[PDB]
């Protein structure tokens, strides 16, 4: 519990620290529990067998099972006692062949099947690549699982309908330019003024014409009803100071064979812009 | 029946809108996280027989009056139909996980399942518990937290897929209620 | 919609089975092909008002008889409905590149179209001449990429063969 | 009706279980929002007349056939009943926002609304446009400060937007 | 000095002690001979180009008005 | 013979339509996923004589009662027909890898099996227990590539759910 | 100099530690709001040249003694240099906001400033007001509440960045006081 | 601290400029690449004692002269410092997987490292004999993902190229 490289790797809680199978044991306080399981059932003399689940098998614990171990200390006592087996002593993996049973340190009989190099301890499976190491000091034998051994008697009150069902909350993907426009349409029209028509949106180009007749936002403004009796004379000015530009000098660009023209006639309101305008520039008057 | 891409098409068709810009990024994310979805649908249909038998058995072990005379799952004709009522419900949930939308689960399965279960006399509390057991099995195989099997995957997080398929199973309990 | 997902789900629903290994192998084709057909669906959705109006008067540049009395391009309303009905068809091609099949074109544009364009006397070779103009206007490196133009034109002549 | 606290209790009584320790810690977060939820219900209710009227004003600008003779909002009784329905939906969406659960929303407004508009001929695609215009007038009113302390309310505006989408798909 | 320090300690040695940051610049030009006093120009245009820049370098040996500073002497 | 090709040709025939763009996209997924399973099938080909021998011993180890007089494994002749009947299942999954779907299993190995085995008094759990062994001795970067093990496992669980 | 990632590896090195899965839980949240941080540095450098002259000119029009004869901002030589160092100060703060750590604001700029302004004779009670006005501006640009120029972002909340930049503009107020 | 950030703000300080669009674009790549190294970092931070012991005895297995008298590893207390230094380097490599660059390895591990091991007679090829053991030991999907294996074993042979 200090320097793993100190005193080589011949200490008992420094050998398993330097074997990279299960570093979850010393990460939490499960190292202290299984040294007190081996004292309460007097296993310091008899040869026995342990099944240690590796790193990776600690990570695939369920979220509802792990919270049962963080709040009942007798449950993590009974679970870790079920990985120490006193049935056939310091067995290797060649004596786990066939179908039989094994007896734990505390729990009830746990059945095994072993078919060649594939050995199941029941709810788990022995990883044979690393698994036939034996200790002569404190004498016992160690094998590696891929899952925790967890009996069905201990999971009779874990559940996924208690608060462990997964959720992901939905989001709204609005923009700052869109929400600054729509918030002017929440004032009354006696207050908001031109901002009362800020909820309307841009439609397709054909929607503004003759069966449909959708109204643009410029027509709600007083600029659409400007018709003064006064007029500029245009002969007051000096010659050279009146400018005139067309939109095109091309006949089928100004009016095609169809009547769909941007420039001439009543079809110049059929355009993909100009349904909405900027009346958030000035004021609520 | 709509998939994920055709769900945003029937939402754009309601307002004569083209699909592009803002909506295409949420669908390009569906393609980028698309290898996970096939890798998670495979995890459920590989274990689809053990999932159904364990769900109807676990429904019976907690409520053992269902196999009495007067219980709904009494005889062999009734137990074999309850084992098949749940094998179809799991099949339609795996369609909605593959599609990314719950329209195939609602159109072909849940629309009419309520008045199916009140004509036969199926207890809705017991059938919700059998679905609930299948929900815990589906999240466990997707997130690899199964205590009886250890499937091989690439490394990564798939919490959004598990919270997706959990919402499909809760539609089954809300429909037949 | 007829898609890649909805085909392999319906085929495994009529057989009454789970999604097999060959039903997941088809959705992998939906991944490797989505890069090309979403480029075409985004290029179209940004420049659609200029693509529709360029093809709407390619109808009347080939068929100037539609402004004659009694025809389908007489007045302002009838050309507003004509440029609308072309814009409807270009929206459905944008929907088909997104979904991945001929789903929205079949259910919303093609089914029932022969009985409407004959009852209302709209010449179906002029709902084609605008679609055929767009298919030959496309320059394969200029507007989109190579495989994005293969997908864009293949949904464009599905509509031509369905009106013919 | 039952709110979000009563929702998990009813799910736990039908199993015959005490609530978990994880489930109490998830209901502490719902009380921890608490005041931010009451700010959204305050902002939506305080501007309720202007949200309904200015989103009816914008509906008749884009669909002006509804107020032509032979349209579904042409007369005084048929226009006043249209504004009355848009205030009914905004009422039960604010009821569902203070409760955290869409149960009063469908059991007292939405169940039978599609059947009503199909017997009367009311265009259901135009009702959902009026619902979607009150939505973004209200989710833009939700995330402006205006006398609220600065913080992140982006998880409660996704819940308010989800009640407007629920009312819109139960009529379209 | 901040843009020739290899270490993050050496950065701190130049910020706090200004007479070291001075002579750390000056010592680098002595050993890596990048002074004026070590540069022989290899052409007649370079002898113009070197003369063009130190007319500006000598131009800060005078004040803002053109009277002589105490530096260049 | 369910494959990716056979599923879209039969679905285009059921609606009377030509091969669309939704059908060629599914053939693209057959091209990408081919290199995964076609070298798993190459691995199963030259090393099938040892895989069925390892799997054959893994069911008489679990069910040692089969060698009793009056059971399905009495003599050497009934033992030889069990190593034969598990070599057939390893040939039929070698066919499913080169086809691309669960076709050759659904025809020649699965359909008709649960009435042959019931009548001939053979326990299906022991035809299971050798299939679940080679699923378990397979570790993904040694026996094959990382993606070949996904396909090789996908058919063994399909055979297991069929017998069970 | 340090940034937000070199700051957690000089605190873990002091205890000869590795960095856990719990020391990483703030760094995965740092790169999760990483787009919002670039999106707020760019809101400040785009108004940078205007912000300085906004601020030095407010410093003059509150305290007109700065431009009196014998003042500190008297000549054109001296007024030009005050507009330089009000821009050197704002340049180094946006380095701290971009890196998420005041190690470059407090070592390259502030290490020696207080005795330097004593040597020249810069008034301190006015040069707090220069940095105080630039603090009022930079939280208006980040929170998009500047009264005369809005910008265009995705909708959300940036109150966390708006106080980190307020936490950087008053180290300058403290390292010359 | 050579980081991605500290590079683009040092070049922007030598020239007196503000941050610009090339600088913000550089920190954008500190988001995509960041995930594949922040999980190589936690993979080493959990299992560091097993790799410091696996590599520590790889120094001595190749050079068995190192435990002779007069050499560097003659007694156990010198061996306890030798296993300490391999732990000192893996803690620095874990730091470079967090800050993104080669900040801590240069400032704390290589700066001055060359003339101390010459002075204290430490054979420096025994240092690289353990890091090159750690390099060729990694399994490609087992230990970490494939992008973590190129990001973790890039900082290794930067240290190997530095020390030799
Ligand atoms: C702008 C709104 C759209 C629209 C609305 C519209 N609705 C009606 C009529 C009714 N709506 C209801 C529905 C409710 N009444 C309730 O009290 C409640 C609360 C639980 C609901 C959900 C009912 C019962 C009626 C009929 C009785 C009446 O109010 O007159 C009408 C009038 C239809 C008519 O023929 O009079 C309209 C116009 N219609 C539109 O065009 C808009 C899109
Ligand atoms: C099939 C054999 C799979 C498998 C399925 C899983 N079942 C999981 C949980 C679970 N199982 C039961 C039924 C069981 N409990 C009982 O009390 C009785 C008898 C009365 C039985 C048959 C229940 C009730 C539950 C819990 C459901 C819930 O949470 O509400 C499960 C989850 C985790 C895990 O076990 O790893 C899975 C994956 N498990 C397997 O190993 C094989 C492959
Ligand atoms: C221009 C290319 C044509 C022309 C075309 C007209 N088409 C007309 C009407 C029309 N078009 C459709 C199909 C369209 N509506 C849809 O909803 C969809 C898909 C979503 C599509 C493709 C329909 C159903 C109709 C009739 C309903 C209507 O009035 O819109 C049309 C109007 C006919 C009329 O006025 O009676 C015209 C004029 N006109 C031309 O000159 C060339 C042939
Ligand atoms: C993965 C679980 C383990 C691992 C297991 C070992 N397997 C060993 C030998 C072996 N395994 C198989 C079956 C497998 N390999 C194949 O090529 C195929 C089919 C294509 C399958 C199902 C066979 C046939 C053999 C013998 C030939 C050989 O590989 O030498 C093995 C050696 C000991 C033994 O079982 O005899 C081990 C350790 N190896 C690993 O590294 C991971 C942890
Ligand atoms: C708080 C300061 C603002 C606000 C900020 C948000 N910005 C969000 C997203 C965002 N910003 C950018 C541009 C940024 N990223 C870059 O890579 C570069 C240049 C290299 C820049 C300038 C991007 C690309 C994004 C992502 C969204 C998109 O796809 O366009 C954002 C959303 C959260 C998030 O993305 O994590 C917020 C909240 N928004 C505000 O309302 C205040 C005023
Ligand atoms: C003409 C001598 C000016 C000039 C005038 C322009 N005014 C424009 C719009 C505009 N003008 C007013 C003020 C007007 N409305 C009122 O109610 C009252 C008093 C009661 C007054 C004097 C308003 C409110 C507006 C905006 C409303 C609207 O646009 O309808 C205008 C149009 C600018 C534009 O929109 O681009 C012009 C050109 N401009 C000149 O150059 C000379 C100096
Ligand atoms: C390729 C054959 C030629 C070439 C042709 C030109 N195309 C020109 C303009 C143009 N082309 C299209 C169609 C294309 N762009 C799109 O965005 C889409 C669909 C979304 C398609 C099918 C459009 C819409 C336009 C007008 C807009 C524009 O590009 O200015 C063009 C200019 C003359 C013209 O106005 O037609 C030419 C010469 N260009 C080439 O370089 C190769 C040789
Ligand atoms: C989210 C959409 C808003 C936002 C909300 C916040 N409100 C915060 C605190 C707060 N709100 C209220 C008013 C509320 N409580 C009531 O009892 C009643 C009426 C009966 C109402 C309307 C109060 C009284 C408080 C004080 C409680 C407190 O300060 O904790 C708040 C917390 C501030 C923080 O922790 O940062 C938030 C975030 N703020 C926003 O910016 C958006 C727009
Ligand atoms: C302006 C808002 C102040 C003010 C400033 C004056 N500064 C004067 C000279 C000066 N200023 C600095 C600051 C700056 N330069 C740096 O390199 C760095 C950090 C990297 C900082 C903060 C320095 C170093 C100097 C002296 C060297 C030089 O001028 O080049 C100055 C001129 C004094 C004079 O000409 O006698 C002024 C007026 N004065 C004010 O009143 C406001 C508060
Ligand atoms: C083990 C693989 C070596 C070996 C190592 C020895 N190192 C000795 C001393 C030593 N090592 C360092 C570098 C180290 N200290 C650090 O703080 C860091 C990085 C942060 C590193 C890499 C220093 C500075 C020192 C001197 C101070 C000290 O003793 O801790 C050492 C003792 C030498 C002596 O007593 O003179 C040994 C034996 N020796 C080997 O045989 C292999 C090659
Ligand atoms: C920082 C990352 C990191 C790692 C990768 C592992 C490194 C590592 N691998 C093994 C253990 C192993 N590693 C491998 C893997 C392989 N052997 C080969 O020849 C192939 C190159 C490769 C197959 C892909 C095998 C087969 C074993 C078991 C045999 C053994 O223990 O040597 C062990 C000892 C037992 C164990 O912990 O599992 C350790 C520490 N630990 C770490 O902290
Ligand atoms: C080509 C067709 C195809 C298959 C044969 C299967 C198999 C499969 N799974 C993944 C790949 C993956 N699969 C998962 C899924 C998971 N990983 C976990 O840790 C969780 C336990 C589980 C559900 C969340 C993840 C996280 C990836 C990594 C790639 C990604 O994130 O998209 C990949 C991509 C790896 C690669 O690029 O080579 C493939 C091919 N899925 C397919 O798409
Ligand atoms: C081409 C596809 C193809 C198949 C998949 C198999 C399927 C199959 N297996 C058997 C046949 C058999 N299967 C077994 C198997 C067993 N008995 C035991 O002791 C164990 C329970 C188990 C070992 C695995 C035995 C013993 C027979 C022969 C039955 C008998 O002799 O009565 C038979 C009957 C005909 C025969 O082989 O005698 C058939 C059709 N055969 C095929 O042709
Ligand atoms: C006597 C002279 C005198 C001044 C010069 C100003 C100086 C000044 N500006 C601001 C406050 C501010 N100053 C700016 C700066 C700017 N605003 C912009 O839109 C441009 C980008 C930039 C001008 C170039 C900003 C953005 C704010 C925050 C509020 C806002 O304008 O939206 C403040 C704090 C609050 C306030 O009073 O507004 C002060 C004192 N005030 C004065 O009394």
């Amino acid at each position: 519990a200090a320097k793993p490289y100190e005193s080589g790797y011949i200490a008992e809680d420094d050998f398993w620290r330097g074997r990279g199978i299960a570093a979850w044991v010393y990460a939490t306080g499960a190292n202290k529990v299984i040294a007190q399981i081996v004292k309460d059932f007097n296993l310091t003399d008899k040869k026995f067998m342990v099944f240690i689940p590796n790193d990776g098998a600690f990570a695939r614990l369920s979220p509802q099972l792990r919270k049962a171990m963080m709040e009942d200390s007798r449950l993590v006592y009974d679970m870790l006692a079920g990985h120490i087996f006193t049935s056939k002593g310091s067995a290797m993996l060649k004596d786990l062949q066939g179908a039989g049973y094994l007896q734990p340190a505390y729990g009830e009989a746990i059945g095994y099947v072993g078919t060649g190099r594939v050995i199941k301890i029941g709810n788990a499976q022995v990883i044979p690549e690393s698994s036939d190491i034996l200790r002569k000091n404190l004498g016992f034998s160690a094998h590696t699982l891929d899952t925790f051994i967890v009996p069905k008697a201990l999971t009779k009150k874990v559940s996924i309908e208690a608060g462990f069902s997964p959720v992901t909350p939905a989001k709204y993907v609005s923009t700052t330019k869109a929400d600054l426009r729509y918030v002017g349409a929440t004032k009354p029209a006696a207050v908001g003024g031109r901002r009362a028509m800020n909820l309307m949106k841009q439609q397709p180009f054909w929607m503004y014409g003759p069966p449909y007749n959708a109204v643009t936002q410029d027509e709600y403004e007083p600029i659409s009803a400007a018709a003064p009796k006064a007029f500029v004379d245009y002969q007051i000015f000096a010659p050279g100071t009146v400018k005139v530009s067309p939109d095109s000098v091309n006949a089928n660009e100004l009016n095609p064979v169809s009547g769909m023209s941007k420039y001439i006639g009543k079809t110049q309101k059929l355009v993909g812009d100009q349904g909405i305008s900027d009346r958030s520039d000035k004021l609520p008057m | 029946m709509l998939d994920a891409f055709s769900r945003v098409v029937v939402n754009s068709d309601a307002k004569a809108a083209y699909v592009g810009g803002s909506d295409l990024q949420a669908l390009k994310s569906f393609i980028a996280d698309g290898n996970k979805r096939l890798d998670a649908v495979n995890s459920i249909v590989s274990n689809a027989s053990c999932m159904v038998s364990d769900a109807v058995s676990g429904m019976i072990c907690e409520n053992p009056g269902l196999i009495s005379p007067g219980g709904n799952c009494y005889t062999n004709r009734r137990m074999a139909a309850c084992l098949r009522d749940g094998e179809i419900i799991l099949r339609y949930v795996s369609y909605a996980l593959l599609a990314g939308d719950a329209s195939v689960l609602e159109d072909r399965c849940l629309n009419g399942l309520k008045e199916t279960y009140i004509a036969l006399g199926v207890p809705t509390n017991s059938s919700i518990r059998a679905v609930s057991i299948m929900k815990a099995q589906a999240v466990a195989f997707i997130t690899n937290t199964a205590t009886e099997r250890k499937m091989s995957f690439a490394a990564g997080d798939c919490t959004s897929l598990a919270s997706e398929v959990a919402s499909y199973f809760d539609r089954v309990g809300a429909a037949i209620s | 919609m007829k898609s890649v997902i909805t085909t392999v789900v319906s085929a495994a629903d009529a057989a009454g089975r789970f999604p097999s290994n060959s039903d997941l192998e088809s959705i992998q084709g939906n991944i490797q092909r989505s890069a090309a057909r979403l480029e075409a669906a985004e290029k179209l959705a940004g420049n659609h008002e200029a693509v529709v109006k360029e093809a709407g008067d390619a109808c009347f540049a080939k068929y100037a008889y539609l402004k004659n009395p009694g025809e389908a391009g007489e007045n302002q309303e009838k050309i507003n409905k004509c440029y609308r009905d072309v814009d409807h068809y270009m929206r459905l091609v944008n929907y088909c590149l997104v979904v991945g099949g001929t789903g929205p074109l079949d259910e919303w544009g093609i089914a029932g179209a022969r009985e409407v364009y004959r009852t209302l006397n709209l010449p179906t070779s002029a709902y084609v001449a605008s679609i055929a103009y767009t298919r030959d206007r496309l320059c394969v490196p200029r507007d989109m990429s190579a495989q994005a133009g293969v997908e864009f034109s293949a949904y464009l002549d599905y509509l031509i063969n369905a009106l013919s | 009706m039952l709110d979000a606290f009563a929702k998990v209790v009813a799910q736990a009584d039908a199993r015959g279980e005490f609530l978990s320790n994880t489930q109490i810690d998830a209901l502490s977060k719902m009380v921890k929002e608490g005041n931010q939820r009451l700010d959204i219900v305050n902002k939506v209710t305080s501007n309720a007349s202007a949200i309904v009227t200015n989103s009816a004003r914008a509906l008749f600008a884009e669909q002006p056939q509804l107020i032509q003779p032979g349209g579904n909002a042409y007369t005084s009784r048929r226009m006043a009943a249209c504004l009355r329905d848009m205030e009914i939906v905004l009422r039960y969406v604010s009821y569902a926002m203070i409760a955290g659960d869409s149960s009063v929303l469908d059991d007292r407004c939405l169940n039978g609304l599609r059947e009503t508009y199909q017997a009367l001929g009311t265009p259901g695609s135009s009702v959902a446009v009026a619902i979607q215009k009150m939505k973004d007038a209200s989710v833009a009113l939700a995330n402006d400060t205006t006398g609220t302390p600065i913080g992140d309310c982006s998880s409660l505006v996704a819940e308010l937007a989800g009640y407007f989408d629920r009312a819109a798909v139960s009529v379209v | 000095a901040l843009i020739l320090a290899q270490n993050d300690h050496q950065e701190k040695q130049y910020i706090k002690y200004p007479k070291l940051a001075a002579a750390a610049l000056m010592a680098s030009t002595e050993v890596t001979r990048a002074c004026q006093r070590y540069a022989v120009p290899e052409s007649i245009e370079e002898e113009f180009l070197a003369a063009s820049v130190d007319k500006v370098n000598k131009m800060r040996g005078t004040t803002a008005s053109g009277v002589y500073k105490s530096s260049c002497v």
